[PDB]
RNA sequence: CGGGAAACCAAAGUCUUUGGGUUCCGGGGGGAGUAUGGUUGCAAAGCUGAAACUUAAAGGAAUUGACGGAAGGGCACCACC
């Protein structure tokens, strides 16, 4: 392809390390729990070859002095196929912007997924380590590990998110007003994200850990400006 | 996170709180650790060589990170009769 | 080792292998779990009569048969 | 002790401290601060543990060394009593500054003109400087702080108990920190005394 | 009132004054000439309105520092003023007068000191 | 009043770990509480515990690490039939792989893995992971 | 902390990670606390309590205007003075 790459320039030290080829995977950020504020960071480290699917469009409105207003809300999900996903909702004047912003929002939110084995761990993880549930304003989604070939047993919208996350097989049960899509996807998003939070016995032991690329790269991440 | 042939799979092993032994997970940016300098004994002379602790969002929001550091710093020095 | 699991597992496997549907490492249960439809679909006539020239079409094959 | 000797108490300092009336401590304890407390004076007031106030201050100092780029430790005060104080600390040690109206969106929010990514915040009143203490907890930055007996412990790891009701107590403690950090990983050498008069830290104010 | 200077004007005044203080003056007539030299302003009425408000400022500045304006000279003046320090005030005069307990504060602090006792009576809340 | 004593001990624990606590004082304790605390201990989910002897019913101090997501109690103590154990662990355990259902059988208070190996069964006490 | 749709709630917390004891009532809205039998009552009435039919929303909460012979509000001879 040839369209003339932009000229991203970074606000953030985390960003400088990334462009410099100093940070190479999101994992570094995730382990450090560095916050990510520049969307390009996500874009350079992953996202390249990460596909975004727009989930919904539904319009809303609120009342003006001289009567009405109405605008477009877009729900976007992003993820490779393996282990990374994000979710973003935006409402804007125009569909394109609503989608364009939503994608940006989704990327900022990208989250780790811990994918595991239903039980006999051969040939790499097909499902989830444990069972994790997430709730958003009365909708709650529960993910359950399942045997191979089970696949994603969820509603179409949820299947799509789980798919991008890179889950092969998982059982789901959903309670609450499933109809209100923004809520259902949000809860499932919380559910998947919760997998990293689960502490299993595998995790029980600790570690010099890390010094943080921010510290080692520190000079590197104070360029020659101010 | 082993696989079939003792191989290490998925993608990362998170750091664990220095106070509660609970996963820092991964987007909770209301949490940070704290590198304490080692001293070339005797006194002064910051010499590296960090003595380091990581504290969870939880402990910190509950109005600990500090003490936790002290149980942490004294138990392994410096800090005495705290 | 559970007489029920042993006696019927081995049988399911042996049955699945006679038809070529399944292969040995598979040829344990842990592998059938990680299997799919093509694997059966591949064993019908129709596609074989193609698969060795004696049809040159999954088409030709079915009308031949 | 710990790191091994000289580093202990020094009457000279316990003299400056008592003089500056640090240990005097707030009538309202607060629960998370109970450890600092030495004893309660009659006629209500609490005596802070200077020994404890001391050691933590040193522990603070050490955490300020170990940051490599000294500029990116932010010393902070909206309180008047601590304004010249922090300005001085920033002059000596690397340490960039944030006085007065902290300005919200300084840690979160790239776009802004006071955008800073410190690796360490030191705050003087956790109640007055609550904004910086909150923003810092939106972005994984450790916090040293000025705490009297009744200060918010939320999102502050490391306290140095003071008096912060005021006077020279806020002056001395910022002074001693800069004095301490220059000693460590600096170049004072000889955790021997000051060519700088501690008054240089201390609040200014008005005019007739 | 009816003439309330708008930001486009008021801004320019803060602006020039910040980079022009020692050049500018007390008098409308001259700054007006100065705005021609130090700024490019499109209509004459605007430039006049600017010169005029900035003069109203200079008139005020030259009678007391004004809420949001800083110039190199004013910084220097505050700097020099912000030196003062006498015979000095504490002393406090021979002997501190203590409230005791504060006497017991030193007594049980291993600390000599000057003295005086007058600390009794309780002690109502509100 | 009190029907069971286990349920209190377990809950007390769970809230300790949820707070970020590293110790608890449970009251009042029992042979069954000890036995359950013990199965937990063998597996790592708690540190060491200590039965203090008031001249009454006991008080226990448990020192806990933080490997514990949850330790629950099942009431009532349903009877389980060897192929209702398979059904229980699935109902209430995170992955097939880990976490234990702990029950009481004629041959001792045990985690269900030990149950499967002995080849005995009984009535369900509780769980953890 | 945590709960809840929120308003809120240290209990309305410890609820999908759903299991401390026990008791009661509800399953769209109207028909209806109505009909009918029983019961209690001097009486007035009370308790128990349907259906046929009717209908796609009834309802809750928060958000925002519009609007008020609600409160502080203003502004204009298209308003008064």
């Amino acid at each position: 392809g040839k369209a003339g790459d932009k000229e991203w320039l970074p606000v953030t030290k985390l960003g400088r390390l990334v462009k410099d080829m100093k940070i190479k995977s999101l994992e570094e950020i995730y382990l450090f729990s560095l916050p990510i504020k520049e969307s390009e960071i996500i874009d350079f480290f992953l996202g390249a070859a990460l596909k975004d699917k727009v989930l919904k469009i539904m319009p809303v409105q609120k009342q003006t002095q001289a009567g009405q207003r109405t605008r477009f809300k877009a729900f976007v999900a992003i993820g490779d196929y393996n282990g990374h996903v994000g979710l973003g909702m935006k409402c804007s004047k125009e569909v394109a912007t609503a989608i364009r912003g939503a994608i940006i929002l989704a990327k900022l939110s990208i989250v780790p997924v811990r994918r595991g084995y239903w039980g006999n761990k051969i040939g790499k993880p097909h499902t989830v380590r444990c069972k994790v549930t997430g709730r958003c304003g009365s909708v709650l989604v529960r993910l359950i590990p399942a045997p191979r070939g089970t696949g994603i047993i969820s509603a179409p919208v949820p299947k799509k998110l789980l798919l991008m996350a890179g889950i092969d097989d998982c059982y789901t049960s959903a309670g609450g007003c499933t109809a209100t899509l923004g809520n259902f996807a949000k809860a499932t998003f919380d559910a998947i994200s919760k997998t990293y939070s689960y502490l299993t016995p595998d995790l029980w032991k600790e570690t010099v850990f890390t010094k943080s690329p921010y510290q080692e790269f520190t000079d590197h991440l104070v360029k020659t400006h101010t | 996170m082993q696989s079939n042939a003792g191989e290490f799979v998925d993608l990362y092993v998170p750091r664990k709180c220095s106070a509660s032994n609970r996963i820092i997970g991964a987007k909770d940016h209301a949490s940070i650790p704290m590198n304490v300098a080692e001293v070339d004994k005797v006194t002064g002379r910051f010499n590296g060589q960090s003595k380091t602790y990581a504290i969870c969002g939880a402990i910190r929001r509950m109005g600990e990170s500090d003490d936790s550091i002290l149980r942490l710093a004294k138990s392994h020095g410096i800090v005495s009769q705290n | 080792k559970d007489p029920r699991r042993l006696f019927e597992g081995n049988a399911l496997l042996r049955r699945l292998v006679r038809i070529g549907v399944l292969d040995e490492g598979k040829m344990k249960l842990d592998y059938i779990l990680g299997l799919k439809i093509e694997d059966f679909l591949e064993r019908r006539l129709q596609t074989q009569v193609f698969k060795l020239g004696l049809a040159k079409s999954i088409h030709h094959a079915r009308v031949l048969i | 002790s710990g790191a091994l000797d000289v580093l202990q108490m020094k009457e000279e300092d316990v003299l400056k401290f008592l003089a500056a009336g640090t240990h005097l401590g707030g009538t309202n304890l607060d629960f998370q601060m109970e450890q600092y407390i030495y004893k309660r004076k009659s006629d209500g007031i609490y005596i802070i543990n200077l020994k404890r106030t001391w050691e933590k201050l040193l522990l603070a100092a050490r955490a300020i060394v170990a940051i490599e780029n000294p500029a990116d430790v932010s010393v902070i005060s909206s309180r008047n009593t601590g304004q010249r104080a922090v300005l001085k600390f920033a002059a000596a040690t690397g340490a960039t500054p944030i006085a007065g109206r902290f300005t919200p969106g300084t840690f979160t929010n790239q776009i802004q003109a006071a955008f800073r990514e410190p690796r360490l915040l030191v705050v003087t009143d956790p109640r007055a400087d609550h904004q910086p203490l909150t923003e810092a907890s939106y972005v994984n930055l450790p916090t040293i702080a000025l705490c009297n007996t009744d200060s918010p412990l939320r999102y502050v790891d490391i306290a140095i108990p003071c008096n912060n009701k005021g006077a020279h107590s806020v002056g001395l403690m910022w002074w001693m920190l800069a004095r301490e950090v220059l000693r460590m990983r600096g170049t004072i050498s000889r955790e021997h005394p000051w060519e700088v008069m501690p008054d240089l830290y201390f609040y200014r104010d008005p005019e007739e | 009132m009816g003439r309330v200077r708008t930001k486009t004007v008021k801004k320019a005044a803060r602006v020039i004054i910040e980079k022009y203080y020692t050049r500018l003056g007390n008098d409308f007539h001259t700054n007006k000439r100065v705005c021609e030299e130090i700024a490019i302003i499109p209509s004459k009425k605007l430039r006049n309105k600017i010169a005029g408000y900035v003069t109203h400022l200079m008139k005020r500045i030259q009678r007391g520092p004004v809420r949001g304006i800083s110039i190199k000279l004013q910084e220097e003046e505050r700097e020099r003023r912000d030196n003062y320090v006498p015979e000095v005030s504490a002393l406090d005069q021979e002997i501190i007068e203590v409230d005791p307990d504060t006497k017991e504060m030193l007594k049980l602090l291993d600390f000599g000191s000057l003295s005086n006792l007058q600390v009794t009576q309780p002690t109502v809340g509100m | 009043v009190r029907m069971n004593v286990l349920a209190d001990a377990l809950k007390s624990i769970n809230n300790a770990e949820k707070r970020g606590k590293r110790q608890v004082l449970i009251r009042p304790c029992s042979k069954v509480i000890v036995r359950f605390l013990t199965v937990m201990m063998k597996h790592g989910y708690i540190g060491e515990f200590e039965i203090i002897d008031d001249h009454r019913a006991g008080k226990i101090v448990v020192n806990l690490t933080g490997r514990l997501n949850k330790c629950g109690v099942i009431s009532p103590r349903f009877d389980v039939q060897l192929k209702d154990l398979e059904k229980w662990q699935n109902n209430l355990l995170p992955s097939r792989q880990f976490g234990f259902i702990v029950l009481t059988t004629s041959a001792g208070i045990m985690d269900h893995e030990e149950a499967r190996r002995k080849h005995t069964g009984g009535k369900i006490l509780g769980f953890f992971f």
